[PDB]
RNA sequence: UCGUUGUUUUUUUCUG
């Protein structure tokens, strides 16, 4: 009923086997000219309602080097945004989705239009194929 | 334990010699994501 | 103390958080961050 | 994600006997075999060998699943003989036939070369 | 009683003739070959840098397909059960490539030979990749262009094919018996005749055909199989087939003590 | 994208004679007899070396960002 | 959810009564739900995704 | 020191 038996071996070999690139946007958002958003890793005790994954990945300017790795529940990037009247700083991160890993492959950091400052980060990861996949001719 | 999320190495069983960072620490097993797969595995404090 | 690179002059510097986002050496507006010291594997599999 | 180990395929876990052996009350002198770690490699060979044997009645097998790696063979010799004899008595001749094949190669290849 | 005869022998090949054996020994004698001869092969990459165009998962796996001389691999212990914390030298072979290009044009070409033995349970003739020949540069594994480097510390193990097929030694195994079908095993498709629409198998010759007023035989069995072997050349032909006889007879002898030890 | 290491089907290591597959292209061979000289019978192989689009040398014309 | 659980199971659109039974459970590795290729015909599915 | 929360609204192209 039009499912198909393939060898295995052409797996372990590299048959059909594939690339998988996602990529991730953010970028500072300004509430006021005195009063902006910024990229940074945050402590739980000078903020509040932190992600329930951990930013131990983070480097001390926000983002995460490439060539480390990642998964599901991994806070990739640290933002915090100042609450409006110390511990006056809300989170802002960015997780990765719980159901994907990969490895951080390049991230792109530059201004926005506005000269806020633009990041980009660009996980990749292998798929083997395996059961359930789907092919046609 | 203080001493989470820190890499360990595995010295004995079916992943041995393989890289990893300590996830959960609740206690006397140790859940280690493997960097080479994208899983994880159990293993006792021992290993 | 953090590494960075440029798309285009492609040399390397770092910033302290407090610098404009732009090149030093040729004052381009793009760059990504380098490749971390630890160490990478796979199962070559 | 749900991917099985591949290195689980062979290695049998301690836990676990390689070989385990029950008997067949339905009918005397009949016993089945739970190997483990095994697939038609050895099912079949060791099938074929204890067929040609006089004494034996029944002998049979069968891999339940493939995405399990083990399979069961079934056992029955005639009274004269208990299975597990006619079993170890085969594993012998095998090993026996098989010793002399390779010498019987070696002779040939060092001739040819 | 089982008999033997080399037809066209070669170091990475065999094409013999083996006879008067159960059709099942020949066929699990196949299937060892082609699946629990152990050999050796890349199962740890670690990319201390790499700069080229090419995903360090695509580097690893190429790595690990790449054929190595596994000579002596029968006297290397399994790193899963070496007692040695980390890897020993006597369950693990190192291997160390760092090939840069250099220049503003040109494109090197990285190539299996750059492979380079570090370390090893010498002197064991194992771990060095396998030549053609003395000018052989081996395998393509990737182009480099300007300001581009690579640095790899790999890692190689003793495996079954099971595990990966990156340690399968035999390439392809051909096999077949009685090429004019006298056991009538099977039957023929055909639209007017089974003879002048189907060509002959390469061994028609090796065999009398069957005569026309011959009645069939029932009692007649398999006796005669034309099976050929191919390597990588990772390991001699010769030492494919002793390894994969000497493999079953280990794994029967483990199943008889089993047998005995239960009671 | 690069030459393959080993035929999917079989497994008969081929990654190593594209370099040779090409030289023997230059000077007029046919493709069947450029496959016949590298002694690659099986068509499970041959399928390779014959319908492999090489991508790489299309990415290296791209200016590294190092 | 252990062997030998009764577990429904349902295939969208549900027209008539026989698209959804109570089966059991034997939990099995790789990431599909798996069926008696005779059980289909009332479900009036097909493996192709 | 357990605890521990993450948008709507449309439109779109898709799957059976
Ligand atoms: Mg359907
Ligand atoms: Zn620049
Ligand atoms: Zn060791
Ligand atoms: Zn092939």
């Amino acid at each position: 009923e039009d499912s198909m038996i393939m060898n295995q071996s052409s797996i372990d070999r590299g048959l059909f086997r594939s690339l998988f690139f996602r990529s991730y946007m953010d970028q500072e958002k300004r509430f006021g000219i005195s009063i902006v958003e910024e990229f940074e890793k945050p402590t739980r005790a000078t903020t509040l309602r932190l992600k329930h994954g951990t930013y131990e990945k983070l480097d001390e300017d926000g983002l995460i080097a490439p060539g480390v790795r990642v998964s599901g529940d991994d806070i990739i990037i640290g933002k915090t945004t100042p609450i409006p009247p110390y511990h006056t700083k809300r989170d802002a991160s960015t997780p990765l989705r719980s159901t994907e890993n990969g490895i951080v492959d390049q991230v792109l950091l530059t201004t926005n239009q506005e000269g806020l400052k633009f990041v980009k980060v660009r996980m990749r990861t292998t798929k083997v194929p395996q059961i359930g996949d789907k092919f046609a001719s | 334990d203080p001493t989470l999320n820190k890499t360990v190495k595995i010295r004995q069983g079916g992943y041995k010699g393989k890289i990893g960072i300590v996830k959960e620490a609740n206690g006397d097993r140790f859940r280690v994501e493997l960097h080479n797969p994208n899983k994880t595995i159990p293993i006792p404090c021992s290993f | 103390g953090v590494k960075y690179t440029c798309g285009a002059c492609a040399h390397n510097f770092s910033l302290n958080k407090s610098d404009p986002v732009r090149c030093k050496e040729c004052g381009h507006r793009v760059i990504y961050k380098a490749r971390t010291k630890r160490m990478i594997q796979f199962d070559a599999r | 994600m749900n991917a099985p180990d591949r290195f689980e395929l062979f290695i049998l876990p301690d836990d676990v006997p390689k070989l385990k052996i029950t008997p067949d009350s339905r009918v005397p002198n009949c016993i089945i075999i739970k190997f483990e770690r095994e697939d038609h490699t050895l099912a079949n060979l060791l099938r074929e060998e204890l067929a040609l044997y006089p004494d034996v009645t029944f002998v049979a097998y069968k891999v339940e699943h493939p995405l399990f790696a083990n399979f069961v063979m079934r056992l029955q010799t005639e009274e004269g003989t208990r299975p597990k004899q006619a079993l170890e008595r085969a594993c012998a001749s095998i090993i026996n036939k098989l010793k002399t094949l390779d010498h019987k190669f070696n002779e040939e290849w060092n001739i040819k070369n | 009683e089982p008999k033997v005869n080399i037809i066209n022998a070669q170091d990475d090949e065999v094409e013999l003739m083996l006879s008067d054996v159960n059709l099942s020994l020949a066929n699990s004698l196949r299937r060892t070959m082609l699946a629990e001869v152990p050999t050796l092969a890349i199962d740890l990459v670690e990319i201390k840098m790499n700069t080229s165009v090419l995903a360090d998962e695509f580097i690893s796996h190429r790595l690990g397909l790449i054929p190595l001389v596994s000579e002596d691999v029968e006297e290397m212990k399994y790193s899963r059960d070496c007692t040695c914390e980390d890897y020993c030298d006597e369950c693990s072979v190192v291997l160390e490539l760092s090939a840069r290009h250099e220049g503003e044009e040109g494109t090197t070409d990285v190539y299996s030979s750059s492979l380079i033995k570090v370390s090893g349970p010498g002197n064991l003739n194992v771990g060095e990749p396998v030549r053609r020949d003395d000018y052989d540069q081996g395998i393509l594994l990737c182009k480099l262009r300007n300001h581009q480097e690579l640095n790899i510390r790999c890692i190689a193990k003793k495996g079954i094919a099971k595990e990966h097929a990156k340690w399968s030694p035999c390439s392809a195994i051909a096999f077949e018996y009685d090429p004019h079908n006298k056991l009538k095993h099977t039957d023929f498709w055909f639209e007017v005749d089974a003879k002048k629409e189907w060509p002959d198998s390469k061994y028609a010759t090796w065999e009398e055909p069957p005569k026309p007023g011959e009645v069939f035989d029932y009692k007649a069995k398999p006796n005669r199989f034309y099976m050929t072997v191919e390597t990588t050349g990772s390991l001699k032909a010769n030492q494919v087939f002793s390894r994969g006889i000497k493999t079953l007879q280990e794994k029967l002898a483990n199943v008889l003590f089993e047998l005995e030890n239960s009671r | 994208m690069i030459i393959p290491v080993r035929c999917f089907s079989c497994g008969k290591v081929v990654g190593d004679k594209w370099d040779a597959y090409l030289r023997l292209l230059e000077e007029g061979k046919q493709e069947g007899d450029a496959l016949d000289e590298l002694k690659l019978k099986r068509y499970c192989c041959r399928r390779m070396v014959l319908t492999h689009v090489d991508l790489i040398e299309k990415f290296l014309r791209y200016n590294p960002l190092e | 959810l252990m062997d030998d659980d009764p577990v429904l199971f349902n295939r969208q659109p549900s027209l008539h009564k026989m698209s959804m039974m109570a089966h059991r459970v034997k939990v099995m590795p790789y990431s599909t739900f798996r069926l008696n290729l005779s059980v289909t015909s009332p479900y009036n599915a097909d493996f192709d995704g």
